[PDB]
């Protein structure tokens, strides 16, 4: 696809999340995580609502609070005092350093400002600190949350080659921030399903899956990928990339580690779920079990079913670039068209498309192209909504955020019944809108007025 | 940097407030925070919390992704027509423009291309910290868009880092006098509302923001009065109506002390005298209306408050009385985060339930006064944000639950505690004399609800033997 | 039983059609079916499907809940006013009803139920397998509820095991024609519909349902040549319009055969001539509207139906060409199922697609003749109703997608092959010349589908080495 | 409950299927079979569109063919003729001779037709036939189905007492009418999950459950309980009884083989999921699995985030009498109050009730009830859209026919997660439809011609 970039000086409802929401979004992804904004307290105190609003739980999220003068004068002792009061405080598993617009331009090296502070309280030396340089100005919320797969990668697995097998049944899945509490739990039962142990760096379906916990309060996250079991991915057989934008943290993972990967993009329709369970059949050596071969006789029906009315729809699709590449596919496999493609942000991965063009914008810029291309349904997320009713078409709501629907945000998308879903929303929503053949009133009717 | 110290210098005449009675103490409120244990809101938020519902202006937030991209579309405020303040608009600078120091000239084109897609009365500006820091003359630029496209451009210098979520109130209130007050004298009264006996008395409601539409409950009592609303700031405002407010004969101060400096403001610049009062509660709805009259100087206005007053506490009390068993001493425990929580508190009074208030260190000095005048001078606060704090705070006063901001509403939900919320987010309206009925029914939804004793019974198989 | 013979007389009266071509012929069509190989509806359906679009009407069926209940709201005509048609209304009959004799009071009941509840022009009450085979006399208990109530109760006599759905279709004519038509004279024209050099001429539209609404694309086309449907039996019908049908100039056969018996009765009992005729495809449409200027004798109505002609297919013929090439040459295997398939021949014939036409022995001679018209005289006829030997049709000839009822789309679903349903069930409208832009587009929907590659491939697993 | 029994003469909108239809299904979720109604024609049509739409599946159904002739002098050898006809044609592993209201009028004793056709045709005395008397005049769909259980039990299972335990693992689960072959996954899974063997009775998730089959045609279901394994419910055990309304057919099968019975209603809400958890961790010694602890604390976080939107919300069902008492208890724990309750014919189990009456009656009754207790939502199947569209409520749709909600007929209401989808979307239609307070125009203000 040819990258239609951001021209206009004014964005219209904004459909891009900052990088330093998706970084957080994956040290969010760790059991016992602190994830900490260097900046002002209100990019945290926003990050805080928009998580809390999706997700509808509990999110751990902290400050350096950079106020007026420490903007100016330098807030490195901020960070310094910020960690030291996360260790004491709360007693973290690992603390997630993300920058904001606000560190990066007054010039904030974070390497510095943590070497400061591990050289000021060696008492807290095994608290590992994830170091992941987000500022607002740049990227996404999808490439930020890559950014910050890439950093954990780096800080919390040792650089060894050796270890490979180890671990005979363990393999490693580098998930994407699109893919849900849900989405985690398929890969995650698949994978055990061919006898292999599942290692999801990181898990949001073990911290935000929307579980009641046994404490009663709870500071960090209750649950996700543990940093005992993350220092154990180089001793795994293979590493599974799910979702295209995370193609620089699994070149880092397979430098530092060696483990062999096979990548993917997202688990949606026939092809990508033939692909991904044809790999894990190889790797275990076990054949593909029964239970996902009677899954994909039902997704067949379920196309069959739908084709009727998925065959030639025109789609408009305003999402981060894995789920517009992951849901153009599943959508192409039925005969749908994408006649609107909107993303937040560039990526590598739209280039190798078979979209003539994806724009760079905003809502408002999807309300238009949908409208040129006479969309019959929009596919985006809570925000989309207005644009949709605008446009007098009906929503299938789909990523970040999802503050006007309750269980969204553990809604399994993928593989062969959560694809059957989606085929079975897109199909009921373009009929219970198809508004067919209007009356015609004759000039002659023998019809009572009253 | 030389620029900044003459910033710091407006910021603490801004916090140097006369007509407040903790004038004379030190500022709590906007004290500075301690790093690794934040949670409130940035500068930049109360002013958008403040002028947000202005619905038909072009709200365009100069800065990062960061500001807008993560707060648009989340005012609790209803409108009863336009709605150009539920569109996101922003800047969303990129990398090459704070480095290349490009954001003015993005800035400007920016207000061009609001004004020439969507022709609003107004556009507002405001500021985040990114621009803030590297300079840019936000004031300059939204005067020469002015001039060239020829719709006001109101500039509201707010960056987070400034302060407080209610310095950014008091800075929207500034931005106001400055550039919209006293722009622009009232429309004639509407032809047709003439009513015989009648004298119609122009008011101003500082601070009410429709929450849910709950002033669409105390507007057609103001109406029954023969008080014309000249603007209500900001619930279901419009730019126009900003412009009138030197006009009013009497101001009222809603439910807040951060919008004190526009009342005082007004008084010394046009000599409208006002009155501080809330519309949450019979006894409350009932005296902002009595304080009406007490400086309209009308008799006729007096007697007929006193028997709109006698109307609407006849069918009120008559309707809560079905209810008056079913909430008839359940302990609440109210949390004040700096979200108006005391306002609340004189609703649940006519209810007869014992409420148990308290604050933080970091708790404005008006949130303390409260807490001294109902639970004691000797009263324990908080101090840090902590939530186990509180949790163990609900316990120890055997809560039944627990009132305060949404924020606060996992830690009692998680915690296995029933929560209402009362913050700037919530979808029904408590206002008046008809919310007061609205306020039982979600009391009592939370209260009475199954789901409790469920969520903290254990499971059947981790019971013993 | 005695009573029971002389309903056998008047079955076989209704199956003597003097106004057919295949009259003297083993009526092949409404023969025995073979017990545990029956595919058909029975009379019951026939009759309902055909009285059903009369959208005002209360449509009663007594009997048991086997009747209706599995039936009720699935009819595919579309109403533009009145839905009382929808509603569901049925007696529920209960064993002790059967048993002792109390269905003729439950219908009575049932009726003055109807009456008061929904106050409709009339009331039809179909007639079902257990009421027939006991003493239940319909005809007498809708006589004495006409005359009770005041509101005209007409009788459709259609048990179930009388026969098939073309027989129901006989029974529903035959109730029209002894009950309702010449029981009132037609509305005067319109007021402002006087249009100056166009005479207005009365027509009937005997067999259009307005599935999925396609009959509003030929009703404007009827209204400028100045023809006013007295009524389209049943299409978007009312009552009222119903009684009128005897002061028609010109009566059209509409896609069917079963209801002949009307037309042919209208001629003899009004002198009402009238034509057969279909507006499936460009050719039907304009031979349709050429048929009813032949027959009412004006020059002015023949010159303007040229004229319309002429338009309408210079805009059909433009909009086809841009697809003439994607579907140019598709095989398409026409299956007869009794649910008219004929009429959509004439539409694929317009688009250069050639049909196989096939049908069984428990077809009707209709459905035969017009298969040794196209296909031959020696032509193979499937005879039994298994559908393994229509898939095996498919794949002889080559086929590239199967056109016939609803009941076989999983035959051809199922079967891997691509399916376009033309039944009484359908959601897109195929009539007059605007029709054929959307049969062309639901043809190349199932047809240009990359769903047919995906069923057919194997499992990934199931690919040899 | 007090059950307010039908009295008017009219049926509006009718709530009742047929006896016939539920029987049918019964026979459907067997496989290779081949259900045979004794009637007319047209009773087999009706049922074949009821089924075929909400299924959106082919369905195996014929007929005897009763016409005048054989209406009045005598049906019985249609009965003959169609059995012989079925055995050759098709060869099925088993038929479900059914009667309608025409055959039981006449007075066809089904043990004498069966028995000529056994003395006539010898060569097909190995296809079981199970006979059921089912008159559409009597009972309804979910007891129809429950009396063709009944039956197959009676017909398939031997009648032995020595052998229970014999398939040490093998735990009878006794299926309801309103269990979807979503329903009927989960029970199988957890079953599974706790090492046991399910043995389900009937299975409709084998053979309606949506799939492609290998063959391009099929005549007979394409699975579902055979008979081979139908014949080993003696040596299970214990039998789980799952819907009150098989009270009849788990007797029937308590007699036959000994095996020892738990009976449970429908798998909604914290405490029906508890005590099916329960059963099976006691029956095969193995405590419950983490995943099924961690959707219960799941299920508590979904009862927390929707309490404010259900408690005290008036909800309006007409349903079969399973699942009235079955979401009746579910919205119990909600604190949600059903203010209207309409049944298609009464029931044992409804007299055994919280509520204060249950009305035996049709859709225009619900609409009556609805609008007199003031209801927000109504479920109910595809029928109840106009009740609610007049009443001006959402609609969430449940049971038969769900002729235009695709992919409804598979919809897993059962379990932790299956109870949470179930509050999350009243939730979601009940904050949809929801409208505040409404705009007031005052009569002074300075607002430009709006
Ligand atoms: S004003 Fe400052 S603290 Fe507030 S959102 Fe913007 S950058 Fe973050
Ligand atoms: S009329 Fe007879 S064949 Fe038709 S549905 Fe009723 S009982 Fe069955
Ligand atoms: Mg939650
Ligand atoms: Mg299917």
């Amino acid at each position: 696809a040819e990258i239609i970039n951001r021209n206009k000086a004014l964005a219209v409802s904004p459909l891009k999340a900052s990088q330093t929401m998706g970084a957080a979004l994956a040290i969010l992804g760790l059991a016992r995580s602190m994830p900490l904004f260097h900046g002002s307290q209100g990019c945290t105190a926003f990050a805080k609502v928009f998580f809390v609003r999706h997700f509808r739980e509990p999110v751990p999220l902290q400050t350096t609070a950079m106020d007026q003068v420490s903007s100016v004068m330098g807030a490195d002792e901020n960070v310094v005092e910020a960690l030291k009061t996360i260790c004491e405080r709360q007693n973290p598993s690992v603390i997630g350093l993300l920058t904001t617009g606000l560190s990066e331009t007054q010039g904030c090296d974070l390497h510095t400002a943590l070497h400061e502070f591990r050289t000021q309280y060696e008492e807290y030396k095994d608290v590992p600190i994830v170091p992941v340089n987000t500022p607002d100005f740049s990227g996404c919320f999808e490439s930020g949350f890559a950014a910050a797969v890439k950093a954990i990668v780096e800080t919390l697995v040792p650089e060894r080659r050796d270890q490979v097998g180890k671990r005979p049944r363990q393999v490693n899945v580098l998930c994407s921030a699109n893919l849900t509490p849900g989405d985690l739990e398929y890969i995650a039962e698949s994978i055990e399903s061919f006898g292999l142990r599942p290692l999801l760096i990181p898990d949001l379906s073990g911290s935000l899956d929307g579980h009641l916990d046994e404490n009663r309060f709870n500071a960090l996250t209750t649950g996700g990928l543990s940093v005992a079991e993350l220092a154990t991915a180089g001793q795994s057989v293979a590493t599974l990339v799910v979702g295209q934008s995370l193609a620089g943290a699994a070149d880092a993972l397979a430098e530092r580690t060696g483990v062999p990967d096979r990548r993917f993009g997202m688990l949606y329709g026939l092809d990508a779920v033939d692909a991904w369970l044809m790999a894990l059949a190889e790797i275990s050596g076990n054949p593909v079990p029964d239970r996902y071969k009677r899954q994909r006789a039902q997704l067949q029906d379920a196309m069959l079913d739908t084709h009727f009315m998925l065959s030639s729809a025109r789609t408009a699709i305003a999402a981060d670039p894995d789920l517009l590449l992951g849901f153009d596919a599943l959508l192409r496999s039925m005969g749908a068209h994408t006649v609107a493609a909107v993303v937040p942000a560039r990526a590598a991965a739209l280039v190798d498309s078979p979209l003539p063009s994806v724009r760079v914008g905003d809502l408002e810029d999807l309300e238009h192209a949908a409208r040129a291309g006479q969309a019959q349904l929009v596919i985006g997320n809570s925000h989309a909504l207005a644009s949709a009713r605008r446009l007098g078409v009906p929503l299938l709501r789909a990523g970040f955020p999802q503050y006007d629907l309750l269980g969204g945000f553990q809604r399994c998308w993928s593989g062969y019944r959560g694809s059957s879903q989606v085929l079975f929303d897109l199909a009921n929503l373009l009929v219970e809108h198809h508004q067919g053949i209007q009356p015609y009133h004759s000039i002659y009717a023998q019809k009572p007025a009253t | 940097h030389h620029h900044h110290h003459m910033k710091a210098k407006d910021i603490a005449e801004l916090l140097d407030e006369p007509a407040c009675s903790h004038n004379k103490k030190e500022k709590s409120g906007c004290a500075k925070p301690k790093p690794g244990a934040t949670d409130g809101g940035c500068s930049f938020d109360g002013a958008q919390i403040a002028l947000l519902p202005v619905a038909d202006v072009a709200h365009i937030v100069h800065g990062p992704i960061a500001c807008a991209g993560s707060s648009w579309d989340n005012r609790g405020t209803r409108s009863s027509g336009p709605d150009l303040y539920r569109i996101g608009m922003t800047t969303d600078l990129t990398e090459n423009d704070v480095i290349m120091g490009r954001a003015e000239k993005r800035l400007f084109h920016a207000i061009r291309q609001a004004v020439e897609s969507y022709s609003p009365p107004a556009v507002f500006v405001y500021n985040t910290c990114v621009p803030a820091l590297i300079g840019d003359d936000v004031d300059a630029v939204c005067k020469a868009a002015a001039e060239r496209f020829g719709t006001p451009v109101i500039p509201v210098d707010s960056a987070g880092f400034y302060g407080t979520k209610n310095l950014g109130n008091r800075i929207a209130g500034e931005a106001m006098l400055k550039y919209v007050i006293g722009t622009r004298e009232p429309d004639p009264l509407p032809v047709g509302s003439e009513r015989p006996g009648i004298r119609v008395h122009d008011v101003n409601l500082i601070g009410e923001y429709n929450i849910a539409g709950e002033f669409w409950h105390v507007l057609p009592l103001l109406d029954e009065l023969g008080l014309r609303v000249l603007c209500t700031l900001a619930g279901d405002a419009r730019y126009r109506e900003v412009q009138t407010m030197h006009r009013a004969e009497v101001n009222m101060m809603v439910c807040s002390k951060a919008m004190l400096n526009v009342a005082r403001k007004l008084q010394e610049t046009y000599g409208t005298p006002w009155f501080e009062g809330s519309f949450y509660g019979i006894t409350d709805t009932s005296q902002a209306l009595r304080d009406f009259a007490r400086l309209l100087d009308d008799p006729d206005l007096t007697a007929r408050t006193e028997a709109l007053i006698a109307r609407e506490e006849a069918k009120v009390r008559a309707a809560l009385e079905p209810w008056r068993a079913r909430l008839e001493g359940k302990r609440v425990l109210l949390y004040t985060g700096g979200v108006k929580s005391w306002s609340v508190v004189s609703a649940l009074q006519d209810l007869g339930m014992k409420v148990v208030a308290t604050g933080t260190k970091k708790s404005t000095e008006e949130d303390k006064a409260r807490i001294r005048e109902l639970m004691g001078d000797d009263v324990k606060m908080l101090d840090e944000g902590n939530a186990r704090v509180l949790l163990k705070t609900v316990d120890e006063y055997q809560a039944d639950i627990l009132i305060a901001g949404g924020r606060n509403m996992y830690t009692a939900l998680k915690g296995r505690v029933p929560f209402l919320d009362i913050n700037q987010e919530r979808e029904f309206g408590y206002a008046g004399y008809d919310g007061m009925l609205e306020l039982v029914r979600q009391l009592c939804i939370t209260l009475e609800c199954p789901v409790w004793e469920a969520v903290r019974r254990p499971a059947p198989w981790d019971i013993p033997a």
